[PDB]
């Protein structure tokens, strides 16, 4: 089965730049070559057939080439619309076989968090157990610490953190951690931290209250 | 103007069966060969199997032949898959898609559906009010948003204000519970003065359990 495998894997680069993206065959495809992008969560669009050959009312950056075993797809002006996964797909011979995907993220200059924190809740608490949820808004590029504290003591119970997707307007993107303990627990404690280190801040933050 | 739209999924049993249609609006769906792409989380695209036009001409993945049936009907315009034996590792999104002219890329395909193939059973979220607070609020603008815990299976949809509020939201992916349950945020930032006029509520709608909510947010 044409096992295909597309190249870079993941790409980042900066808003207006070129794209290049590859799609190799592990034995000759010929013209025979679909490229599709995925923004998520959302359909495939087919974006260029036959290789050469751009989809109907798909924006004229977007164009692939090559031929054989080796092709190319290509953006001529990355633009911040365009982060998604890229699939090439075969169709020479059957079965039908996709690429990797190539995941596109659009480089953008540092953007700091905006860090907020948002105590349990009283209902929450009357059932049981406490969720304090810390929020990091709006920041670029997506690596960043959090820890937690629960009276100046360092928590590796029990957090778990969830990104969002690129913002296609101002590419940045936004983190919340969720330390959960039982309300049993909540109520031991004093003082509720959560620290958070980002490339965009030139030392650390944190954002606590208590009770 | 064209669309594939696809509907039937949700949780499965273990060794049962379930089925998904794509019924397709725009165009002359009698004459176009169609056919039926999944994709499991942490993984790529796969065909499933593909249908003439004929109606009368089948083929299948060797990972679901004689489990599995494609099928349609013209006259409702409809396109189906009827699974059997289902197993964990079917659990993916599943994608119809049309098939272009000269012919084997796929021209245009439906938004998805997650079949979630597993022996737990559905447990409706719980929602609560992230209310924005002296803590939450930055200059001219506050952070406000509903706490999503705890359901199975993996979709659920939060608008705000029943969709008159779009942006300044996120809402971000679910977190497995080390229950086996799910768990997610809900977040908008609106404008700080706002915070006593405006009224904001939040819409949670979980199809597998019939759970629909909504939650007045408010300050404090």
């Amino acid at each position: 089965d044409i096992q295909m495998t597309q190249s870079p894997g993941t790409l980042s680069l900066s808003p207006g730049e070129r794209a290049t993206l590859s799609c190799r065959a592990s034995q000759s495809v010929s013209s025979y070559l679909a490229w599709y992008q995925q923004k998520p969560g959302q359909a495939p669009r087919l974006l260029i057939y036959d290789a050469s050959n751009r989809a109907t009312g798909i924006p004229a950056r977007f164009s692939g080439s090559g031929s054989g075993t080796e092709f190319t797809l290509t953006i001529s002006s990355l633009q911040s619309e365009d982060f998604a996964v890229y699939y090439c797909q075969q169709y020479d011979k059957w079965p039908l076989t996709f690429g990797g995907g190539t995941k596109v993220e659009i480089k953008r200059t540092v953007a700091a968090p905006s860090v907020f924190i948002f105590p349990p809740s009283d209902e929450q608490l009357k059932s049981g157990t406490a969720s304090v949820v810390c929020l990091l808004n709006n920041f670029y590029p997506r690596e960043a610490k959090v820890q937690w504290k629960v009276d100046n003591a360092l928590q590796s119970g029990n957090s778990q953190e969830s990104v969002t997707e690129q913002d296609s307007k101002d590419s940045t993107y936004s983190l919340s951690s969720t330390l959960t303990l039982s309300k049993a627990d909540y109520e031991k404690h004093k003082v509720y931290a959560c620290e958070v280190t980002h490339q965009g801040l030139s030392s650390p933050v944190t954002k606590s209250f208590n009770r | 103007e064209v669309q594939l739209l696809e509907s039937g999924g949700g949780l499965v049993q273990p060794g049962g069966s379930l089925r998904l249609s794509c019924a397709a609006s725009g165009f002359t769906f009698s004459i176009y060969p169609m056919f039926w792409v999944r994709q499991a989380p942490g993984k790529g695209l796969e065909w499933v199997s593909w249908i003439g036009p004929s109606g009368g001409i089948t083929k299948y993945a060797d990972s679901v032949k004689g489990r599995f049936t494609i099928s349609r009907d013209n006259s409702k315009n409809t396109l189906y898959l009827q699974m059997n034996s289902l197993r964990a590792e079917d659990t993916a999104t599943y994608y119809c898609a049309r098939e272009g002219h000269n012919d084997w890329y796929f021209d245009l395909w439906g938004r998805g559906t997650l079949v979630t193939v597993s022996s737990a059973s559905t447990k409706g979220p719980s929602v609560f009010p992230l209310a924005p607070s002296s803590k939450s609020t930055s200059g001219g603008t506050a952070a406000l948003g509903c706490l999503v815990k705890d359901y199975f299976p993996e979709p659920v949809t939060v608008s705000w204000n029943s969709g008159a509020l779009t942006s300044g939201v996120h809402t971000f992916p679910a977190v497995l519970q080390s229950s086996g349950l799910y768990s997610l945020s809900s977040v908008v930032t609106v404008p700080s003065s706002s915070l006593g006029t405006q009224t904001y509520i939040c819409n949670v709608n979980h199809k597998p359990s019939n759970t629909k909510v909504d939650k007045k947010v408010e300050p404090k």
